RNA sequence: CCGGCCGGGAACUCAAAGGAGACUGCCAGUGAUAAACUGGAGGAAGGUGGGGAUGACGUCAAGUCAUCAUGGCCCUUACGACCAGGGCUACACACGUGCUACAAUGGCGCAUACAAAGAGAAGCGACCUCGCGAGAGCAAGCGGACCUCAUAAAGUGCGUCGUAGUCCGGAUUGGAGUCUGCAACUCGACUCCAUGAAGUCGGAAUCGCUAGUAAUCGUGGAUCAGAAUGCCACGGUGAAUAC
């Protein structure tokens, strides 16, 4: 019925907000078809280092971002108070609808 | 050239990060410059309030802005009067609202940037870069401090011909990533020209 | 060679080719538009072709339709 | 085994033999046997004497030959006429598309000396 | 980087929808199969900065018009320079 | 090969007879590394030898290959001033890696039309010692001898 | 029961599902040919049943996916021995002594700012 | 509807978190009963398992005042600033780095099998339809393990070419076109049709690479309206040799 799609630079913490959000789900309503995994869509950015010349210098950064599922079957009224009004870590994208 | 930045190298592991949020690139550009718009602005203001880093997290349509400083009072004045006008200008900048933390620094001494800054202030007030590394290590070892090194950058004094000299007291690994090393940067602009600080701090391990 | 629908022409020199046309010649035309193609209705005349240093004289003819003003003005003196 | 061209070709599969014209490139050729009913890979033995001029008119189609030959320097000339940039360029002996002549403009630029 | 440069760069923004993506679509159909009427192109007089491909791009910190990045809106030396100082959100020196 | 001395990665002896040396044979004979193509150049190229010599196929290239063979070999020494071209004796390990080089290496300069054949006249050409190969050999033995004199 | 191993190797993956029946093989919904009996590695799809035989004892309905034809078919391969587990660890041994039981870890080594590709160095010259 | 497609299935492949695991520790010889090496066991992995990142005190007044910053210097109705057009793309040459070849381990037609890794709203754009084609009109999905970019190529199968300046090789030029963009003359990329140079494997001399490497085959990306033989990534097939 319902899931919501999270989505974060920070592993250690992502999941941590997933099982925060899956807890305040299995302890009040229910169902919840676990927290999902789901491909870590990362770039990667390249760049000459020296400010002149010298193009074998290079800096190699990278930005993962992470996936989280959850899918909540059963929406308990009250399952559905426990997402809203409890909530935050400012940092992790969550995404409600599909 | 040739020493790996020590605390990004170190950014994974044991050391934060001075911006959190996340964005998707469309907005990632607009914050990125939102960012070094306000610490830009805030260093400026808070310039003499010995203030050692500015976090920033946009919570969502909603920039929160900690701002690590050793002299939280100076920055909050009359009882919450200044922390206004900085909110009012800081969400009159990053185009949407603004809240605004004020965390403290205890031992400064032992804090990077506010150490380099402090060499950096005394050489534009114009006193011996020698006396004034020297105290830099020693009240840093003074209060804990498993190591520390500072050296400062060419016309040091004035000569026509330039140096750097550092001052390694105790332990620094910065080969080491579990290592805890504040490390920082700062520029000091005085008549003969510029004088650039790098302060090194081991605080600890794991 | 590229266009395909609608040869091209700036209109600040179409309307030098028209106080031209039924008015009559004048000495040379000045042009900084090595952009337009020359069309039928500038035969017989002599629009000067900037280069780059100055304006070239350029008398139009019954082939020189399809290309660049700009065509028949040298940019880079060699020799 | 004429056809069109002074050229007189054969002695291996048709659509090749009929590239031989000056005015064929595979596509013209492959027209060729296709438009006048016949096996691209088929030699001239068993070819007898009447597909042969079918094709001979098939051909006579295009501007091929002297007359393309006559025709490809008469555009040549058209531009060295009118004194344009990729007239003045066939005549100063370097190339006109655009390419580089800084270096490696032999082909166009002719084996080199001095 | 030479703030006239800069400050063509912004005229060169403020033109490029002052007009076109709207003015400058008095163009879009105009040129396509509703054939005919030439006055339809001719219309180019319009500034000329108005098209947007006359803007460079530009490290939005300092100017440099080379080795920019789209992602973070920089110069690799200032991206770089951020990078170190945490200031780019999750990015690190990646390695695999 | 300064300090730390080696061994041999042993690869897959041939995927249709059974054989450490004839994988070694086509794995010289790949080229840009294509081993399917490369096998099927040597089994076609052993299959005009192979009826055409009729003793086998397996024996018939290890005649071939007996004969291409080389004893010994001038290994260079640049030491003060002189080069001093060293003849010496070689292993038998390689014995036969340089015989199927110097046969592969032959049949890849040779004037026919497809290097299955020019492989396999390689072959038979050695088997009666008269091919390019042999040739090597017989010039690798005139220049040991010829600066036997040192040893 | 279906008793089975998956085995793998560089990128590819191939599961690989035992049954006391033929000696009929199907990978991909594929005859053994259909698929690359009849290419560069149709015999070491065989392999891991040299000292363990069969020829018609044992059946196996297999799936490998990612990498090529060489990778996909060493996966089956490590997956046939990996599933002559359930049979026991007394065949398990000469498995080992045939190395169908090691999974060859090379991989392609990345592409290294600097040089072409890995280990290729750009030519250079002194002047 | 023989499409994992609908129920279902939680097994397996994968997905991203967290763990375990390899330590010369175990046997054995070698070695001063040391360090270590060597070989064997087991094991997915042996002896820093494979790769990356990480570059000490320092050397070259080495590079960068043009990324930015800045001491001094100098111009200020000009060394600043606006617009046009042109130039950085020139061309007797010389050198460096690369791409494409000289060919049957190949060319070519046809059929056909197997990857990885990334990108995407002022975007990727299916489908359908039009056009020999580049493309064009119309139009669905997808902020994306869903949708699109996208139909890997080597390979394998038949077939043809028969050692020839060739059905090898594609330069150069003619003509006609397509898309981007106010604008393709200078100087964009691509496409159709014709054109078919040099080149038959390269003097002296000289570079790379020790294994999933070299060699070879395709794929993507950053910059970017457009403009990659460069650059940065990605798997496929897959060697030779070290006394
Ligand atoms: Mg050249
Ligand atoms: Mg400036
Ligand atoms: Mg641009
Ligand atoms: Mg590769
Ligand atoms: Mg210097
Ligand atoms: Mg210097
Ligand atoms: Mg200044
Ligand atoms: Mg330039
Ligand atoms: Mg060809
Ligand atoms: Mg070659
Ligand atoms: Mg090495």
């Amino acid at each position: 019925r319902i899931r919501i799609r999270l989505k974060a630079f920070d592993h250690r913490l992502i999941d941590q907000a997933t099982a925060e959000i899956v807890e305040t789900a299995k302890r009040t309503g229910a169902q919840v078809r676990g927290p999902i995994p789901l491909p870590t869509r990362k770039e990667r950015f390249t760049v000459l280092i020296s400010p002149h010349v010298n193009k074998d210098a290079r800096d190699q950064y990278e930005i993962r971002t992470h996936l989280r599922l959850v899918d909540i079957v059963e929406p308990t009224e009250k399952t559905v108070d426990a997402l809203m009004r409890l909530d935050l870590a400012a940092g992790v994208d969550v995404q409600i609808s599909l | 050239g040739q020493k790996v930045h020590p605390n990004g190298i170190r950014l994974g592991i044991v050391k934060p990060w001075n911006s959190t949020w996340f964005a998707n690139t469309k907005e990632f550009a607009d914050n990125l410059d939102s960012d070094f718009k306000v610490r830009q602005y805030l260093t400026k203001e808070l310039a003499k309030a010995s203030v050692s880093r500015i976090v920033i997290e946009r919570p969502a349509k909603s920039i929160r802005v900690t701002i690590h400083t050793a002299r939280p009072g100076i920055v909050i004045g009359k009882k919450g009067e200044d922390v206004e006008k900085l909110r009012k200008v800081v969400a009159d900048i990053a185009g949407v609202p603004a809240q605004i933390n004020i965390a403290e620094v205890r031992k400064p001494e032992l804090d990077a940037k506010l150490v380099a800054d402090s060499i950096t202030s005394q050489l534009e007030r114009r006193v011996m870069f020698r006396r004034a590394m020297k105290r830099a290590v020693q009240n840093a070892m003074r209060l804990g401090a498993k190591g520390i090194k500072v050296e400062v950058s060419g016309r040091l004094g004035g000569a026509e011909i330039a140096r750097t000299e550092w001052y390694r007291e105790g332990r620094v690994p910065l080969h080491t990533l579990r290592a805890d090393i504040d490390y920082n940067t700062s520029e000091a602009h005085t008549t003969y020209g510029v004088i650039g600080v790098k302060v090194w701090i081991f605080k600890g391990e794991i | 060679r590229s266009l395909k629908k609608g040869p091209f022409i700036d209109l600040h020199l179409l309307k030098k080719v028209e106080k031209a046309v039924e008015s009559g010649d004048k000495k040379p035309l000045r042009t900084w538009s090595r952009r337009s193609t020359i069309f039928p209705n500038m035969i017989g005349l002599t629009i000067a072709v900037h280069n780059g240093r100055q304006h070239v004289p350029v008398f139009v003819t019954d082939e020189m339709v399809g290309h660049k003003l700009g065509e028949f003005a040298p940019t880079r003196t060699y020799r | 085994a004429r056809i069109a061209g002074i050229n007189i070709p054969d002695h291996k599969h048709a659509v090749i033999a009929l590239t031989s014209i000056y005015g064929v490139g595979k596509t013209r050729s492959k027209a060729i046997l296709a438009a006048a009913g016949i096996a691209e890979d088929v030699k001239i033995s068993e070819l007898s004497e009447g597909q042969i001029d079918t094709l001979r008119d098939e051909v006579a189609k295009f501007v091929v030959e002297g007359d393309l030959r006559r025709e490809i320097s008469m555009s040549i000339k058209r531009l060295m006429d009118l004194g344009c940039y990729r007239g003045l360029r066939h005549r100063r002996g370097l190339p006109v598309r655009g390419q580089r002549t800084k270096t490696n403009a032999r082909t166009r630029k002719g084996p080199r000396k001095p | 980087a030479k703030q006239s440069m800069k400050a063509r760069e912004v005229k060169r923004v403020a033109l490029a929808d002052k007009y076109f993506a709207k003015r400058a679509e008095l163009k879009a159909i105009i040129s396509d199969v509703n054939a005919r009427w030439n006055a339809v192109l001719k219309l180019q007089t319009l500034p000329r900065d108005s098209s947007p491909s006359r803007q460079r791009n530009r490290c939005r910190q300092t100017g440099r018009p080379h080795g920019f990045l789209r992602k973070f809106g920089l110069s690799r030396i200032k991206v770089r320079e951020a990078a170190m100082r945490g200031e780019i959100p999750g990015l690190k020196k990646a390695s695999w | 090969p300064r300090r730390r001395v080696i061994g041999q990665r042993k690869i897959l002896p041939d995927p249709k007879f059974g054989s450490e040396l004839l994988a070694k044979f086509v794995n010289i004979l790949m080229v840009d590394g294509k081993k399917s193509t490369a096998e099927s150049i040597v089994y076609s190229a052993l299959e005009t030898l192979a009826q055409r010599s009729g003793k086998s196929e397996l024996e018939a290239f290890e005649v071939a290959l007996e004969n291409v063979r080389p004893t010994v070999e001038v290994k260079s020494r640049r030491v003060g001033g002189s080069t001093y071209q060293v003849p010496v004796e070689v292993r038998p390990v390689r014995r036969n890696a340089l015989a199927m080089r110097w046969i592969v290496e032959a049949a890849r300069k040779r004037g026919d039309k497809s290097m299955a054949l020019r492989l396999a006249n390689e072959l038979s050409d050695a088997a009666e010692n008269k091919g390019t190969a042999v040739k090597k050999r017989e010039d690798v033995h005139r220049m040991a001898e010829a600066n036997k004199a040192f040893a | 029961n279906q008793y089975y191993g998956t085995g793998r190797r560089k990128s590819s993956a191939a599961r690989v599902f035992i049954k006391p029946g033929n000696g009929k093989i199907v990978i991909n919904q594929r005859s053994l040919e259909q698929y690359f009996g009849r290419e560069t590695a149709r015999m070491v799809v065989r392999q891991p049943l040299e000292l363990v035989d069969m020829v018609e004892k044992l059946d196996l309905y297999i799936t490998v996916k990612g990498g090529g034809i060489s990778g996909q078919a060493g996966a089956i391969r490590h997956g046939i021995t990996r599933a002559l587990m359930e049979y026991d660890e007394s065949l398990r041994s000469e498995l080992r002594k045939a190395g169908f039981v090691t999974r060859d870890a090379r991989q392609v080594e990345r592409k290294k700012v600097g040089l072409r590709k890995a280990r290729r160095r750009p030519q250079f010259s002194k002047r």
